[PDB]
RNA sequence: CGGGGGCUUCACCGCCCACCAAUUCCUGACAAACUCCGAAUGCUGUAUAAUGUUCACUAACAGUGAGGGCUUGGGUGCUAAG
RNA sequence: ACGCUUGGUAACCGUGCGUAGAGUGCAAUGGCAUAAGGGAGCUUGACUGAGAGACAUACAGGUCGAUCAGGUACGAAAGUAG
RNA sequence: UAAGGUGGUUAUUGCGGCGGGGCUCACCUCUUCCCAUCCCGAACAGAGAAGUUAAGCCCGCUUGCGCAGAUGGUACUGCAGUUUUGUGGGAGAGUAUGUCGUCGCCUUUC
């Protein structure tokens, strides 16, 4: 399966900006693997299909003026006290790059390396 | 180590904690081998090596080993004995003060190149 | 070698056999002059019985 | 209780810095063990005190597998 | 009661628990679990740890385990009483765990959510802690 | 001047050259030494040394210990060992002495034991210390303890060693 | 890997079975007297920019050497105490 | 770790792996393998007259220390040894 | 171009594996002499050049073990007020990733 995510390119880095931009409902994440990494921000409601999935899945990141960036869910950082998002890291994917995924087995989850077309969705 | 390399490296260590050379009384390092032993005067402080000996030209006579490393010290005494180095701080490169290496000493000892 | 360590009486010596009268002159520490040395009449040598 | 001993400091540390003037018998470092090792025109004593030997500008420059050899650039 | 079987050294200063702990807050090898959302450090002691684990293995009679993500590992004293203050640090007298606002204790693997809910629940009320029950996000 | 070095020197560098797919003639395994040992369960004992010293023709030494167990009660720095090196002629014809007589007089002697190899090529073999040797004449000793013979060698693999051996007069119980 | 325990028997002999169980690998995680790492601040030196004896030295004369509250980092005490 | 009579994997020996887990008389800390750990040869500088300059510092005290002169020990020599 | 000697550079420079080479380097043969083994020409020292790239050594490849390592976020923290916070500094761990070195001086060579 994939899902789609609509996200927008961060003008400012730092402090400021990321109170700023978690005092409106809002989740900076970055996507590494091709040219240089891009800082970006959810509007954390694309998430809780993705993250509170017993799946696994593939993003497709759309920042609008840019194009589809074809991502994989990698880091996620969590609040101790109060287990919201704090940041999310993605892993790029183009072509080719044998990939490393963690798949859950069907009758936890075995970590398997494939092609990016070629990942299962449960092993049997 | 114990590889008849390493031991002499170590030896080359723990000299070289000690000797050195300046512009003025530079450093005389020898290479010994199975044949035609070197010997070169070296700088440390800046670099660049100042002359250079060893049993290869068209001036050394075949004979013993000893013999040949004294017409060694001999020549490269009176080479050095050119351009106004006079003092010279003799190192052994890891050997023992023993044979060809106190030979060249001695060779080098008879003529000038205080030391 | 150190001169002065070592036994000095490492000579050659015959050890002529008993069976089949074979003779092989070897170096060792070890009687009397059997031909030209000392000589150690023993009974079984490298050629005497089976598994040899 | 039997804990009340204990012994009076020997106020080590680091005396004059890697960016300062000393001269021909300045004490630069007192140690406990050769940690800063000494370099070019400098020396240590029996206590491992690191000395200096003439006159110039002192410079640290850790180096070798994490070693400091305290040095000093003459001037 | 769960304590080292020994240690270094029998007397241990009380320090100062700084809050939010960043490190244990995940779940492993469990689905429910209960965390700490205090507002300050506590010490959760060894009598405490065994009442819960009981309270929360007699429910669930012989499903699932019950995962410990704590240990009582540092000694506190206590001086006899009538003694005026000081003459040196008292015996020790029991083990207890630091623990932060957000750190997990119990965790359960076998037993349903129906199950797991009620054995924590019961199990919570034995601790000097406000605990909430998380479960995973794998589920 | 010994027997077995020119043995080997003749046939035995053409032997190994061949039957193992070797190519060069500095490739070929050879014995470096045959250095013996004999350990003393006494912590003035020392008669190994002279017992040493009489069939090798060659000095022998203490090796004094290292290790201070008190199960022994050893202290180490104690005489308990002779350790006499052969890497020479004097090897060479000390192995075939050994090799030609007094291995072959042995009770019940069906050989040696074929696995004794420690898998890097050497050979380290104990002897019991009969009356085999001809130096001893049984006489003036106080049946003196055997010996852990070391044979160390050249070869890499114990495939390829054992064939240095069997090429000789050593029997490998087969 | 091996030791303790049940049956089979001349033979703690050749076996068959369940627990405590060396070494290795994978995870979760503690320490003032643990550190492969490691800040902010503070300290030192040079220059600059603001303020001008506030600095340093000599002589003479003193008093003080029972302190306490509040904020922060700690030890002890029961994360009690004006 | 692998081999070998006593000898038992904890005595000695042989071959590999082993940056330090050993040792440094005696507690702890720091240091040390290009050794401050171990061995062999020769020796007594564990000398005389002394202290450029610093670190601690109520005082009394304490610590490190470079050049020079007179004669020595080792070393082929540099050089080291108060 | 290639090799030998000798230095600077905190393993991105090391360890291992796979192939190639020998005017110089190395094994290699001997112990009368100089020299040495708490036993051994094993090591050191000396006398030689029958053989050899087998090994040491040098080249080319290898992400395998090591070593290095971001951006972003987080912890922590200086100053100001306070249940909240605002301004600056900003880790450690982890991820992507990088690495099978580089810079001089002499002698023989092309």
């Amino acid at each position: 399966k994939s899902i789609t995510i609509k996200g927008s390119e961060r003008e400012s880095v730092g402090k400021v900006s990321t109170k700023a931009l978690r005092n409106a409902g809002a989740v900076p994440c970055v996507l590494y693997g091709g040219n240089q990494a891009v800082h970006f921000s959810a509007d954390a409601a694309a998430f809780k299909n993705l993250v509170y999935t017993p799946n696994a899945h593939t993003v497709v990141i759309e920042l609008g003026a840019g194009k589809s960036f074809n991502a994989i869910l990698q880091d996620i950082q969590v609040h101790p006290v109060t287990d919201k998002i704090l940041h999310i890291d993605f892993f790029q994917l183009f072509d080719d790059k044998e990939i490393t995924m963690e798949v859950p087995v069907k009758i936890r989850k075995l970590k398997v390396k494939a092609l990016p077309a070629n990942i299962p969705e449960f092993v049997e | 180590s114990l590889t008849k390399s390493e031991r002499r490296q170590r030896i080359k260590f723990r000299i070289r904690k000690t000797i050195s050379g300046s512009a003025a009384k530079p450093r005389l390092s020898v290479f010994r081998s199975n044949k035609e032993i070197y010997a070169q005067l070296i700088d440390d402080v800046n670099g660049v090596t100042i002359l250079a000996a060893s049993s290869r030209e068209k001036e050394i006579a075949k004979g013993t080993n000893v013999e040949i490393a004294a017409a060694v010290g001999k020549l490269v005494a009176e080479k050095a004995l050119k351009a106004g180095i006079d003092t010279i701080t003799f190192d052994r490169g890891g050997y023992l003060y023993h044979g060809r290496i106190k030979s060249l000493a001695e060779g080098a000892r008879a003529a000038g190149l205080k030391f | 070698m150190k001169k002065g360590i070592h036994p000095e009486n490492y000579r050659l010596v015959a050890f002529k056999d008993m069976s089949n009268d074979d003779v092989f002159i070897t170096k060792s520490t070890a009687e009397v002059d059997g031909v030209e040395y000392p000589v150690v009449k023993m009974e079984i040598s490298r050629t005497s019985h089976p598994f040899y | 209780s039997k804990n009340g001993r204990e012994s009076e400091s020997k106020r080590l540390g680091v005396k004059i810095y890697g960016g300062q003037a000393a001269i021909a018998g300045n004490i630069i470092v007192r140690q406990r063990g050769s940690k800063h090792n000494p370099g070019e025109n400098v020396y240590i004593s029996k206590d491992h005190t690191l000395h200096a030997r003439v006159a110039g500008v002192v410079k640290f420059q850790k180096k070798r597998d994490n070693k400091s050899y305290v040095s000093i650039i003459p001037f | 009661m769960l304590q080292p079987k020994r240690t270094k050294y029998r007397k241990v200063q009380k320090g100062r628990m700084k809050g939010n702990s960043q490190r244990g807050h995940e779940l492993s090898n469990g689905m429910f679990g209960i965390k700490s959302v205090h507002e300050d450090g506590m010490f959760l002691t060894s009598r405490q740890i065994e009442a819960a684990r009981i309270a929360a293995t007699r429910y669930m009679k012989r499903e699932g385990q019950l995962w410990i993500k704590i240990f009582p590992d540092k000694p506190i004293t206590k001086k006899p009483l009538e003694v005026r203050m000081g003459k040196g640090k008292g015996a020790v007298e029991y083990w207890w765990a630091v623990v932060k606002p957000g750190r997990i204790m119990f965790e359960v693997g076998g037993v349903p959510l129906s199950v797991a809910k009620e054995a924590l629940r019961l199990a919570a009320q034995k601790l000097p802690v406000k605990t909430k029950f998380v479960v995973a996000r794998d589920f | 001047t010994p027997r077995l070095k020119e043995e080997y020197k003749s046939r035995v560098i053409s032997a190994l050259k061949e039957e193992f797919g070797y190519t060069n003639v500095m490739q070929v395994p050879k014995l470096e030494k045959i250095v013996l040992s004999r350990g003393v369960g006494a912590a003035l004992i020392d008669y190994a040394v002279d017992e040493l010293t009489k069939i090798t023709g060659q000095k022998a030494v203490i090796t004094k210990a290292r290790k201070s167990v008190a199960g022994f009660k050893i202290r180490q720095g104690y005489p308990i060992g002779c350790k006499v090196t052969l890497r020479g002629e004097r090897m060479w014809e000390f192995f075939e002495r050994l090799i030609t007589i007094a291995v072959p007089r042995i009770r019940d002697f069906r050989g040696l034991s074929a696995k004794s190899f420690d898998g890097r090529g050497n050979y380290s073999m104990g002897v019991r210390e009969q009356i085999i040797f001809p130096e001893i004449d049984y006489d003036k000793v106080d049946r003196v303890r055997g010996m852990d013979i070391t044979f160390v060698t050249t070869a890499k693999t114990d495939k390829e060693a054992k064939s240095l051996l069997a090429e000789l007069g050593l029997p490998f119980k087969k």
